[PDB]
């Protein structure tokens, strides 16, 4: 119910929504004759 | 013992240089298009450049068929007396700062293509007539296969190479065209690059007997060729003389049809990805001509007043294509909107700078323009440039058929 | 060092075309076949000599170089009576 | 090449003997803490028995016999190139 | 029709499509009629004298060639010429029937 | 099975394929003669590729007799005229 | 080896990368391009952290294992992967 | 009955009461989640069965230095929860 | 609250995200997308890993603070977002 819960979720959720797509668009685990004897 | 770790961070040092800016262009061009009626804009995205190819011309561009962010760039020298080495570089949108894979060739790279089934194999032709097959899985800079004089090669520069379906023995196949008039099918059998001469180009009407008894028959220099989407044997040859030879794979001696396309060198001939009958031609004649394969006459004529380096069909709809010219201007046309003028014409480079090649990303709405000094620029099409109207390829076929029939009704009456 | 008599014949094969012969000359084809045949005989000389040195002299020298004169066991500690086989039997057989 | 290869035979034989004799007292410490009684990680070259002969403790067989027999092995290793006939060298070191 | 008489031959015991041939010019011709039909896959200048006898080891890897001088050359062919390809017998069965037909 | 389906459509047609009426000569023979010549140049292209695949004199003449009774047509005669001279050229090479 | 050092030089030449240190599992740096005291406290303090990061992850899941760790501070992100007996640190400023 | 394998690391008794420690820790893990009561249930069962004084340590990350009577100490892993039971008193 | 949950359902609705929860700057969950026992173990361990990441930031330089934390393991990736009083920790599988 405290107001500091609201703006923290908005600030970090902007980081989450930006950086979850960073985990999604880039896959970290993506691994790219006959001689004389 | 750090090979696993260093490979992880090398791929993934390129995160904040991708997705701080990949989701940027997803919603960066949503501006000023509700106020502009029918004219689009090209949005300046990132610039790709390497120091090893500063004085070399971008001569071929091809997106990876599997990856929406990886593309391969080849570097050559269109200047005939300033020939030099040729670079093969692959850039990812994840790493705009540094290319993902570096390759080098002795002769100037003038053509490349990526296999659709095997995105790790690229066939690259050069100025000396050698075609080479590079493997991306191998970290070595050498191609897996490479033609030579003993294995068969062109005596003239290779201008286009295109991958093809596997042959009658299930071996990888690709075709090449060159200035020696030889269209050669190259087959990937085990560890060899076998060459098969399919079509030898000859010029008609100029077989003159010099008055002591020898006939040097004229050999039409080949510049551009593309295969038909549905018909397997159908393909076209864009020639130096301004002619388009409609040809078949099974007829090595007779062309199916000949179109007097242009009057200087036809740089690019490509088929429509939706309509099976529509192909297009561009040349240095400053005119951009659209054709049907059943009709001799060009359906559309677009004089761009500058030498059109390259054209490419867009794969989201069949009525829009792009053209780049030597004056630095990129031209966007839409036949359903403007049958006579470009809907967008923005100078993406300087007047001194000559544009060479252009292509579209398959999924993301961003284009790439090549250059004669090695520059690569990414550009997102505006929502005006990707405006959508039922869905399907037959819808795009019927949309272009109405445009075809109307211009057919134009030429019947007018 | 040993092929300078035959390389003199190879040096006898090349010199008329480099200096005396010209491009307008009509005896090029005879010079072409004479140079080709003498080069072809040089091809037969080179491949036989390469086979008799890269393998034959080198591997047999390598085979005897890799022979250990003391077959040291790791299953039983050597004693006074055990070490006599190392001194006499396999040492002589290795020498043979 | 033949002297060099033959020297590789003697130098590999003598290094193999020298490495095998050079073994630490506690070289079996990697297995367990009671390595004094168990066999070593690399097997000990010699085995002897310790007994009393008043007023002395004598180990059997004699340690001087171990050194002499090892030297006799070295002498017969040294005797191996004596039985090998040499070719294509006039003088290497046989005075003036 | 070769320029020299053919003196001995031996099929590959592991490859139905591979046979080896000898001439009097010391030429061992490696044939494989899925790759090339009218020409040998590999041609070797084994010696400068006339080969007379030819034998192949049962694994198909080692090849002995006897000459006019009483010498024998042991040749280790490539894994592409000594290993059975997938359904190589089925390739051979079809064209042998086709050419017989 | 695809060939079975297309003939079943002709067999199952309400109107007979053997329907013969006035002026039908100009109706279909001009289309029929077009298909004969198109098959002739397709079979002629097959023979030319097989003639390049013919490795000898007797087998080319057998292949000539395999594709007989059609080379008298002028269009395929022009196509095969050069390969007859090729057959002339390697009869020389067999004589040499 | 050659690919490992080439990647290290490539990572150092990457845009915004400030640091590269190779440390074993005890906290002792092995390969570094910078001054030692900043290298040493980079090595020791996060070796305490990688002993806590791997323990916390494995507390959550016994069969899991730590593969990578990102510590994004106000200046940069500590960008580091463990590998067998070592972990290689990349100190990269994403805004540089 | 959870299939938590009793990975025995150091068990200094006879084999019979090793299983009693395994079975009681299995009952303690099934009945309780807090490591207080898991260490309590093992100790109170062993105090009733094998006399005072026992001590039980239950946890996932601990390094323990304890002194124990002979034939009266086990240290083992039951699944992932580690149990240190030793007698001292 | 409506805008708070709208972002937090959007975070869960993003690709590969396994579970999202909010732990404070003390070690207790507030809301969760998982069960209570798994989240509490996730809350106590990852917060104590978060301040240990914060501790690793400040002993490197006291003027620096942690702003974001990714913890990639063999199975998933733990994504901690530190704030003044809350930690927005998201479990996401990048392979999904």
């Amino acid at each position: 119910k405290d107001e500091n819960y609201v703006n923290a979720i908005m600030q970090l959720g902007s980081i989450m929504e930006h950086c979850i797509k960073q985990n999604n668009a880039i896959d970290i685990y993506e691994e790219y004759s006959a001689k004389t004897i | 013992k750090l090979s696993q770790a260093a490979k992880i961070m090398e791929r993934m040092v390129n995160q904040n240089t991708y997705d701080d800016i990949a989701q940027d262009f997803k919603y960066y061009d949503d501006a000023a298009d509700e106020y502009r009626d029918q004219v689009g804009t090209l949005l300046p995205l990132w610039k790709f450049q390497n120091d090893k190819a500063k004085r070399l011309s971008v001569t071929a561009l091809c997106w990876n068929p599997k990856y929406r962010d990886l593309f391969a760039v080849g570097y050559g020298s269109y200047d005939f007396m300033k020939q030099s080495r040729g670079m093969l570089l692959l850039y990812s949108l994840k790493n705009p700062s540094f290319p993902e894979y570096m390759f080098s060739s002795n002769s100037g790279v003038m053509c490349l293509d990526i296999h659709v089934d095997h995105p790790y194999l690229v066939a690259v032709g050069h100025y000396d007539g050698n075609v080479a097959i590079y493997n991306l899985k191998k970290p070595h800079s050498q191609p897996s296969f490479c033609s030579s004089a003993k294995s068969g090669k062109h005596s003239d520069p290779v201008w286009q190479v295109k991958w093809q379906k596997d042959d009658m023995d299930q071996n990888l196949n690709f075709f090449s065209v060159s200035s020696d008039g030889r269209i050669v099918s190259w087959t990937l059998v085990k560890r060899k690059l076998v060459h098969i001469d399919v079509i030898k180009l000859k010029v008609e009407g100029s077989t003159t007997e010099v008055p002591e008894g020898l006939q040097l028959h004229p050999v039409g220099c080949g510049t551009a060729f593309d295969f038909h989407k549905e018909i397997d044997y159908m393909f076209l040859v864009g020639t130096e003389e301004g002619k388009i030879y409609k040809c078949s794979k099974s007829y090595s001696s007779q062309f199916l049809d000949t179109y007097d396309a242009h009057n200087m060198s036809v740089d690019t001939v490509s088929w429509n990805p939706y309509h099976t009958k529509v192909f297009m031609s561009c040349s240095s004649d400053w005119t951009v001509k659209i054709w049907d394969h059943t009709i001799k006459t060009p359906m559309f004529i677009y004089d761009l007043n500058s030498a059109v380096g390259d054209v490419a069909w867009a794969p989201y709809s069949s009525t829009v294509f792009a053209a780049v010219t030597t004056d630095g201007k990129a031209h966007i046309f839409d036949l359903a909107i403007n049958k006579y003028e470009a809907i967008c014409n923005q100078p993406v480079a300087a007047k001194k700078n000559r544009l060479t090649h252009v292509q579209f990303n398959l999924i993301h709405p961003i284009i790439i323009v090549g250059d004669d000094r090695g520059h690569i620029i990414s550009l997102k099409l505006s929502p005006n440039l990707r405006k959508m109207p039922q869905k399907g390829p037959a819808v795009e076929i019927a949309k272009l058929d109405k445009l075809l029939n109307l211009v057919r009704e134009v030429k019947i009456k007018t | 060092q040993l092929i300078v008599p035959h390389l003199a014949k190879v040096d006898e094969a090349l010199q008329p075309g480099l200096a005396a012969l010209t491009w307008t000359s009509l005896n090029i084809e005879a010079y072409l076949e004479n140079t080709f045949a003498k080069i072809k005989d040089l091809e037969l000389l080179l491949d036989r000599v390469n086979d008799l040195i890269e393998f034959r002299i080198d591997a047999i020298l390598e085979e005897m170089s890799s022979t250990p004169l003391c077959q040291l066991p790791q299953e039983e500690p050597l004693t006074c009576e055990e070490f006599l086989q190392m001194t006499k039997d396999l040492c002589v057989n290795g020498a043979q | 090449q033949n002297m060099d290869a033959l020297l590789k035979v003697t130098r590999n034989t003598l290094e193999a003997i020298r490495k095998r004799i050079h073994s630490s007292h506690t070289i079996n410490f990697r297995d367990s803490n009671s390595a004094s009684n168990m066999k070593q990680n690399s097997l000990p070259i010699f085995r002897a028995s310790v007994t009393l002969a008043i007023p002395n403790i004598v180990m059997a067989p004699a340690l001087e016999d171990v050194q002499q027999t090892l030297n006799k092995a070295v002498e017969c290793i040294i005797s191996v190139p004596k039985g090998v006939r040499q070719w294509s060298s006039e003088l290497l070191s046989k005075k003036k | 029709y070769h320029m020299a008489y053919l003196t001995d031959a031996a099929w590959s015991p592991v490859r139905p499509t591979v046979f080896f041939t000898t001439r009097m010019d010391g030429t061992l011709d490696i044939w494989d009629f899925m790759f090339e039909q009218c020409d040998p896959t590999l041609s070797l200048k084994v010696c400068d004298e006339a080969l007379f006898c030819l034998r192949v080891q049962d694994n198909g890897c080692l090849i002995a060639c006897g000459s006019q001088l009483g010498t024998t050359t042991l040749l280790e062919v490539s894994p592409g010429l000594s290993t059975l390809q997938r359904n190589e017998k089925n390739v051979a069965s079809s064209m042998f029937e086709r050419e017989t037909r | 099975e695809e060939f079975q389906e297309m003939y079943r459509l002709l067999s199952g047609s309400s109107s007979d394929c053997l329907y013969l009426q006035s002026t039908d000569f100009e109706n279909d023979v001009s289309e029929f003669n077009q298909k004969v010549e198109d098959l002739d140049r397709r079979l002629g292209t097959i023979f030319i590729q097989a003639f390049d695949d013919a490795p000898g004199l007797e087998h080319a003449f057998k292949l000539l007799d395999i594709a007989g009774n059609l080379l008298e047509r002028p269009l395929v005669a022009r196509d095969t005229s050069d390969k007859y001279l090729v057959l002339i050229q390697m009869f020389n090479k067999d004589l040499d | 080896m050659a690919e490992v050092e080439e990647t290290l030089k490539r990572l150092q030449s990457q845009k915004g990368v400030q640091g590269i240190i190779v440390v074993n599992t005890e906290g002792i740096p092995i390969k570094s391009t910078m001054d030692n005291p900043t290298t040493t406290q980079y090595a020791s303090l996060m070796h305490s952290f990688i002993l806590k990061a791997r323990s916390t992850v494995r507390d959550i899941d016994p069969q899991n294992d730590l593969t990578f760790l990102r510590i994004r501070s106000k200046k940069n992100e500590i960008m580091v992967a463990p590998d067998k007996d070592y972990f290689l640190i990349v100190i990269q400023n994403p805004t540089e | 009955m959870c299939d938590r394998k009793a990975v025995i690391k150091n068990a200094d008794m006879s084999e019979e009461m090793q299983q009693d420690s395994v079975e009681c820790a299995t009952q303690a893990l099934e009945k309780y989640n807090i490591e207080k009561d898991i260490a309590a249930h093992i100790k109170k069962e062993f105090d009733k069965k094998y006399n005072p004084t026992w001590h039980c340590i239950v946890g996932r990350n601990f390094g323990s230095y304890v002194t124990h009577e002979t034939k009266h100490f086990i240290y083992f892993y039951l699944g992932q929860v580690a149990i240190l039971l030793f007698k001292s008193g | 609250m409506a805008e708070v949950e709208e972002t937090l359902k959007r975070i869960q609705s993003h690709k590969g995200v396994i579970g999202t929860m909010v732990v404070n700057a003390e070690g207790i969950p507030i809301r969760t997308t998982l069960d209570n026992s798994t989240t509490v173990q996730y809350a106590g361990l990852l917060h104590h890993l978060t301040m240990k990441a914060k501790s690793t930031v400040r002993d490197i330089d006291p003027q620096n603070d942690l702003t974001f934390l990714r913890i990639r393991s063999k199975k998933h990736e733990i994504m901690v977002a530190p704030d003044k009083e809350y930690l927005l920790i998201v479990i996401q599988n990048p392979c999904e």
